[PDB]
């Protein structure tokens, strides 16, 4: 997995950047991949998050408290916030 | 100019559609139209600085995807001018 920029809970971010392999191997489509990744992240970290995975989409909106990163994995990216 | 999904108030949805049409007619890139939408849609929504927490979402691009339990009846994700654009309240 890779990244573009980061201002986040780097412990939770770098934990998720290697925990998302479970959903990537688990699911089989970008919608289902993002679903199975975010469900695992919500069960693990906390009951408040927001992730948009995939590519070919842009975003410039205000972030949450302590999470903001564009962390990718082989040009199938993730936009992560709390 | 076309919409694909919206759970929201009809007048608020039409206002967002008009603002999005104006922005898409004006702005160019993904970040540029994302920023114009995110800024200009915060006017006609009265921002309540009370205990409720809400925000704007910006997705103006070719093809990504998501499926979440967002804010109840507060999310409009359209697909217009060969650019899907999702905007939802922060849960």
């Amino acid at each position: 997995a890779v990244i573009k920029n980061a201002d986040m809970s780097e412990e939770m971010q770098a934990d998720a950047v290697d925990c998302a392999t479970q959903a990537l191997e688990k699911y089989n489509i970008e919608k289902d991949i993002a679903a199975y990744i975010k469900k695992e992240f919500d069960r693990k970290h906390n009951p408040t998050w927001h992730c948009i995975v995939g590519r070919n989409f842009g975003s410039y909106v205000t972030h949450e408290t302590k999470h903001f990163i564009y962390f990718y994995l082989g040009q199938v990216a993730i936009l992560l916030f709390k | 100019y076309k919409i694909i999904t919206s759970y929201m108030p009809e007048s608020f949805e039409q206002d967002a559609v008009q603002i999005a049409l104006i922005a898409v007619d004006k702005y160019r890139q993904l970040k540029d139209i994302a920023f114009y939408i995110k800024h200009e849609y915060d006017k006609k929504y009265p921002g309540s600085g009370k205990a409720t927490e809400g925000v704007y979402h910006c997705i103006v691009g070719k093809s990504f995807a998501s499926a979440v339990s967002h804010e109840t009846r507060q999310f409009i994700h359209m697909k217009v001018d060969t650019y899907h654009v999702i905007l939802w309240k922060s849960k």
